[PDB]
């Protein structure tokens, strides 16, 4: 009622897009495509119909790459500390299940992990370490959309609506430039494709860069001034992002 | 006296690629056999008219069965009895060798040596061991027990010469240089090798869009005798 004049203000105006854009993560310091990869994940597509028959997809996926020092991780925090319905893992430490559920034995279901987060993003540090177990879950996780679980017990399937971000560091942690990105990631074939697009960053030197990010980061470590603020408050963009929710474009 | 009939590998191909390499990493199993003999069926229009016409009827009224087995009658030797024979000449007769026969063969493999030689000066990937020339020799004693004659004739070799010969045609019959390379990784890569091995070339010819399980072992072997 007395919010809702402020989401019509919302939508009434011509660039609110790039409010939303630049106003998305202040700790993190420009690269505006992560910016972008980040937010339209928040915001999934149709994932309905077109029957008769198998169902499209729907959500998204992403997964940052690039050497270490880059900040990728910041993302990642911001992610979950500012949606709900997000769960955040480190994995290598998954261990297995982690993002599968036990089955608890009776026949009550542990949450956990990855489904626990359900139509959401859950995100993954690094998927470089947790070696082959796992990822094939995941795959299946990413292309059946379904988790089916069947252990020494009762059998079931326990559906996941999820999109997975993750944070891959590269086979030297560098580029690597003249390789193929296919070559670089070493993450297996399948896996690969179901992620689209990567946003692969690497940072090289500019000094006017370079006195930003110093400049930027002595800023962030002064409680003052950390009078930077974003065109929108953290707490506002949640309700107009739900809002922009229950459309079905 | 083993008779084998090996599988080779890739098809028509393994024929553009060098005669022999074929068998494992090595040769010398085609070097220890006599009579190589790579092969054609090529059906001469009337071949696979029959083996498609066999197959359309292959019912009634046992007519095709029936032929074969006057085949069987007139097929020469009722093949019951020529194992009897065979036994026969195998146990009764030890033959030898004439002397001009023997000069022959030895200008025959002379001829051999030489002009093989001045076709390998170019380094002509293919052999040549006087385990053939023994092996020749074989084929000579072997017709002339058929003969089941104690002595050999010329004519008589004359055969197994361009038999043989025959034979000789068989040993006869990502680009590889790129991929010949590995040569940038053995230098300013790897001096060592280690920490390379196969599996390296595997990490850098896997994400290159690139490396086959021949290729990769091809180009290896190439540089190996190469001498890179």
């Amino acid at each position: 009622s007395d919010e809702i004049n402020e989401l019509k203000e919302m939508v009434k105006d011509e660039h609110i897009y790039d409010k939303l854009v630049r106003s998305i993560a202040p700790a993190v310091f420009g690269h505006e495509a992560v910016k972008k990869g980040i937010l339209l994940q928040m915001l999934g597509g149709v994932h309905k119909s077109t029957v008769e028959g198998i169902k499209l997809r729907g959500d998204i996926n992403i997964c940052v790459v690039g050497d270490p020092s880059t900040s990728k991780s910041q993302f990642l925090k911001y992610v979950v500390g500012f949606a709900p319905r997000s769960v955040y893992t480190s994995g290598k430490a998954s261990s297995a299940a982690g993002l599968t559920a036990a089955v608890v034995r009776d026949y009550t279901i542990e949450a956990g992990a990855l489904m626990l987060a359900d139509n959401g993003i859950c995100c993954i540090d690094e998927f470089d370490k947790m070696d082959i177990s796992d990822q094939v879950a995941i795959h299946e996780a990413m292309e059946q959309q379904t988790i089916s679980i069947a252990k020494a017990g009762i059998h079931a399937t326990l559906n996941a609506r999820t999109s997975i971000l993750a944070a891959a560091n590269p086979v030297g942690g560098r580029y690597n430039r003249k390789l193929s990105l296919r070559g670089n990631l070493n993450m297996t074939a399948p896996i690969m494709s179901r992620f689209d697009l990567f946003f692969v960053i690497l940072d090289d030197c500019n000094e006017k860069i370079d006195t930003e990010l110093a400049s930027h980061i002595v800023d962030l470590h002064m409680k003052r001034d950390e009078a930077i603020e974003p065109p929108f408050s953290a707490e506002q963009l949640r309700r107009y992002i739900k809002y922009a929710r229950t459309f079905k474009p | 006296s083993v008779l084998a009939a090996a599988n080779p590998i890739y098809g028509r191909y393994d024929d553009l690629k060098s005669p022999g390499d074929n068998i494992d990493f090595q040769t010398t199993i085609l070097s220890r056999f006599d009579m190589i003999f790579i092969v054609k069926d090529d059906h001469n229009e009337e071949r696979d008219i029959s083996i498609a016409n066999h197959v359309i009827n292959i019912h009634t009224g046992n007519a095709n069965a029936m032929q074969n087995q006057q085949e069987e009658n007139g097929s020469e030797i009722s093949i019951e009895k020529m194992k009897r024979y065979i036994t026969y000449c195998r146990l009764k007769c030890a033959p030898r060798l004439s002397p001009q026969a023997a000069e022959k063969l030895s200008s025959n493999f002379v001829t051999i040596r030489k002009q093989l030689l001045i076709n390998e000066l170019e380094s002509t990937e293919r052999p040549i061991t006087i385990r053939q020339l023994e092996a020749i020799i074989r084929i000579t004693e072997s017709l002339a027990k058929l003969e089941l004659s104690p002595i050999a004739q010329e004519r008589h070799v004359d055969e197994a010469i361009r038999l043989f010969q025959a034979s000789t045609m068989d040993a006869a019959s990502t680009s590889l240089s790129e991929i010949r390379r590995f040569e940038q990784e053995l230098k300013r890569r790897l001096p060592i090798g280690w920490s390379t091995s196969y599996q390296t070339l595997r990490r850098e010819f896997v994400d290159t869009h690139r490396f086959s399980q021949l290729a990769l072992d091809k180009a290896l072997y190439a540089l190996e005798k190469h001498e890179t």
